[PDB]
């Protein structure tokens, strides 16, 4: 037998209490800053929105400075907002929040610099790899920065140009845009003050009714907010100026960051790739690489057009927000494109000769027939405007990714009967035990034990249904749903709580072994460590980083899981 | 009794021992061998968390004795040392609260 | 249900007539049956959108009749009802009025959450190795 005490040291029973969302981003924050500003953002999540003499007397460190230095350092790392709002009656308090995209850039560090270094198409040039490695490496690193900054941060009398063309480059491609306030700015709040000033220069005792004006101020503050949004998103005027008898150079006194969006929408159109590769032929996917690549610059906002957190959803009508997603995602310009289009970008190594057999040189007609392939699949990967004209159906296409990854994941870890009694009954509504035996064909045994491991996640729901006015568990026939909302938020969660988990044990092994790191800062650890002996610290060194780069593959595969079920 | 009640499926043998594992069972597919791209994310990875952590940006910490003697002289200082003051900051950024502690 | 042994299934007879009836459909909807899969990847080779490579209903009872694993009499209804049953599992992708085609159970039979087929377990008495019921 094991002991309770010896439980809480093996077992992580401990750590099965803390909150998913708490947990990682504290140990997200904690490794990448320190105690101090873990400290200011485990109280600004588990308490929410703070000021300054709130915090100081909320945190143990009643030191004002510590705190101001712990926010400046927060906010140049943007894992903060501010509200610096004023009150009628008399002075003015700022307020500080929690940045969801400040801390993800974190979580997402190693596969931003992947995307950024594999999107440039640099694998010709070596030097161009390295350049763009640390131009995006020390922009993540540092917060924000400036090309006159990264200029002087070079020896003189060298080719800026080739320090600062592929930067334009970047900025060109949406891996890089300016700072503003609105990125530090709550949207929900933004919302509120724009709602505001429209429902308030309306005329006194107006012919319009109170519902009319207050429709009226919805339709009137939504073009300010879709301008103020897409402004920095979308504005390549500083990259457009153009100093004389130089090439074109961005503005050096605008500040830049990264796109988190831009990003998003790359793993979306990978996930997009990956999981039409297990319907259709490879030559079909290839295409469809090349097809999301070159609509992925001009795709539409991935988790949120930022409209759903602004504000209540709506009394009934985010039908308002679904047709306009739909006639974005089709009435674009950009976004629409034919089997034309494709044979420019189309790879030199395709062939595409013998992959279609009939009936049973980059040619425009094969590419037509493997885009009608791509339509005519169940999973709705490209629909048609008019024939010959092509797009990706988002609108549509998301719920089926989520659901395929979501019953994949059922299967590699549940059973495969599992997987099939959880699409019967999904397919299905409101199937009873009798029927799931008809439809299903499988031993009742199997099919209730297989039930019962389901329903220990937000999987499969119970409906009762009482036969008598007390509402015995006798006299009652009881249903099944599956309740898909609720099924996606336990998997993100779970998830979520696993690379919190994986993240602390990290931490605490480098904790438990720097005492060996201490002698490689001594001993120049990089290649050296073997000159100093020590057959037992170096094979300690040897599993010790096996284990972290164990660590940050299972994470990053995490991620690749998450991700589906983050979106929306 | 409350010993009485039996389901159909189960025995008097089967039950009547309370064993809950607490130990995890049901693995993920994720903890695979590795993979060669893997393992270069997972090196840049460690450049970073490392890099920023060695930067500025740190606001981490929550034999310095008072005897004097020649070897305090000239002894080779561990560090040179970096403040808040230093780093570049736009002002428009960051609220007028915090401007004391940087550098103006 | 002529099927019941006892009033109950067998699984082992419901699965002899699911062995089957997925290698027909394969061989239908794929230009070379199976062994067009075998040659390689990259020298893989996929029917064309306008040619038609499904197969009906009753094209399914008469094979499996013709055959006669079945030793019992199945009506249109009864192959119905095994093909809804099997249509889960993502066998047998359903075409439009009563057809049905095979996308990846060829590579199921032969990181990404789909090919996790191809995915070696731990294999170690290590930690850092992330369940699924851990939280829970």
């Amino acid at each position: 037998l094991v002991t309770p005490e010896d439980v809480m040291t093996i077992s992580s029973l401990e750590q099965r209490t803390l909150n998913p969302d708490l947990f990682l981003y504290k140990e997200l924050v904690k490794a990448h800053l320190g105690e101090r500003a873990a400290s200011v953002i485990g109280m600004l999540v588990a308490l929410g929105r703070l000021s300054v003499r709130e915090l100081v007397e909320k945190i143990d460190g009643m030191d004002v400075d510590s705190v101001k230095t712990t926010l400046v350092s927060l906010t140049q790392l943007r894992c903060v907002k501010y509200l610096q709002e004023t009150a009628i009656s008399g002075k003015k308090t700022t307020y500080y929040y929690y940045n969801e995209e400040g801390i993800h850039i974190l979580l997402y560090s190693g596969l931003i610099i992947d995307e950024i270094i594999t999107q440039m198409r640099v694998n010709d040039e070596e030097e161009h790899k390295q350049l763009v490695a640390e131009i995006v490496q020390n922009v993540i690193s540092l917060g924000s920065l400036t090309v006159e900054d990264y200029l002087s941060s070079v020896t003189s009398d060298s080719m800026k140009y080739t320090i600062s063309s592929l930067f334009v480059q970047l900025c060109e491609m949406g891996y890089l845009i300016q700072i503003s306030k609105l990125h530090y700015t709550p949207i929900e709040d933004l919302w509120q003050f724009l709602y505001e000033k429209h429902y308030k220069n309306i005329p006194r005792n107006s012919p319009l009714s109170d519902l009319k004006k207050r429709s009226q101020a919805k339709m009137n503050a939504k073009t300010d907010f879709a301008k103020i949004i897409n402004k920095p998103n979308e504005l390549s005027q500083i990259l457009t100026v153009d100093p004389k008898t130089s090439l074109r150079i961005v503005k050096p006194t605008v500040s830049l960051t990264i796109n988190l969006d831009r990003f998003m929408k790359g793993r979306r159109s990978k996930q997009l790739i990956n999981l039409a590769k297990t319907r259709v032929g490879s030559v079909t996917a290839q295409v469809y690489k090349i097809a999301l690549r070159l609509t992925e610059q001009k795709s539409p906002k991935i988790r949120d057009p930022l409209t759903q957190t602004g504000l209540l959803q709506d009394l009934e009508e985010a039908k308002s927000f679904q047709d306009e997603a739909e006639l974005v995602e089709e009435k674009t310009p950009g976004l629409t494109f034919n089997a034309i289009d494709l044979a420019r970008h189309l790879p030199a190594e395709l062939d595409l000769r013998g992959s279609l057999l009939s009936r049973k040189p980059h040619s425009a007609s094969l590419i037509n027939s493997h885009l009608k392939i791509l339509a005519s699949s169940n999973f709705p990967f490209l629909n048609e405007t008019k024939p010959g004209v092509y797009y990706v159906p988002y609108s549509k296409l998301m719920p089926v990714l989520k659901s395929s990854v979501y019953e994949y994941v059922i299967a590699s870890t549940l059973g495969p009967s599992a997987m099939r009694l959880s699409r019967c009954i999904r397919d299905n509504k409101l199937v009873s035990e009798k029927i799931i035996n008809s439809t299903a064909l499988m031993k009742e045994k199997d099919i209730r034990s297989t039930l019962a491991s389901l329903i220990r996640y937000n999987s499969v729901e119970i409906q009762e249904v009482p036969r008598t006015a007390d509402r015995s568990a006798s006299r009652a026939v009881f249903l099944f749903r599956c309740k898909e909302t609720h099924s996606y938020n336990f998997m993100r969660q779970n998830l979520e709580w696993n690379m919190a988990n994986l993240l602390f044990k990290k931490e605490k092994l480098k904790q438990e072994n720097s005492t060996l790191l201490k002698k490689a800062n001594r001993d120049d650890v990089k290649g050296r460590e073997n000159e100093l002996l020590l057959p037992s610290e170096l094979n300690q060194l040897k599993m010790v980083n096996e284990r972290e780069l164990n660590v940050f593959a299972r994470l990053s595969r995490l991620l690749s899981l998450w991700e589906v079920f983050q979106m929306a | 009794n409350y010993m009485s009640n039996l389901p159909f499926g189960l025995g008097y043998g089967d039950v009547g021992k309370n064993h809950i594992t607490e130990f995890p069972s049901i693995p993920l597919p994720i903890n695979g061998p590795i993979t060669n791209k893997e393992r270069s994310l997972a090196v840049k990875y460690i450049n970073f968390g490392k890099t920023v952590k060695d930067g500025p940006f740190y606001t981490g910490s929550m034999t310095n004795d008072g005897i004097e003697r020649y070897s305090d002289k000239y002894l080779k200082k561990r560090k040179i040392g970096i403040s808040i003051d230093d780093h570049p900051y736009n002002l428009n950024l960051f609220p007028n609260e915090l401007y004391n502690v940087m550098g103006i | 249900g002529p099927w019941f042994t006892d009033g109950e299934l067998d699984i082992e007879f419901i699965n002899s007539l699911l062995t089957i009836v997925w290698r027909f459909i394969s061989e239908n909807t794929f230009p070379n049956g199976f062994k067009n899969f075998e040659n390689g990847p990259k020298k893989n080779v996929f029917y064309a959108p306008n040619v038609k490579n499904y197969s009906t209903t009753q094209e399914i009872l008469e094979f499996i009749t013709a055959a006669q694993v079945a030793n019992v009499e199945l009506t249109p209804s009864n192959i119905r009802s095994l093909c809804e049953v099997l249509v889960y599992d993502d066998k047998l992708e359903k075409v439009t009025h009563d057809c049905y085609r095979v996308t990846l159970e060829s590579i199921l039979q032969m990181f990404s959450i789909f090919n996790y087929f191809k995915m070696f377990p731990a294999s170690k008495h290590d930690k850092e190795v992330v369940y699924f019921d851990e939280w829970t």
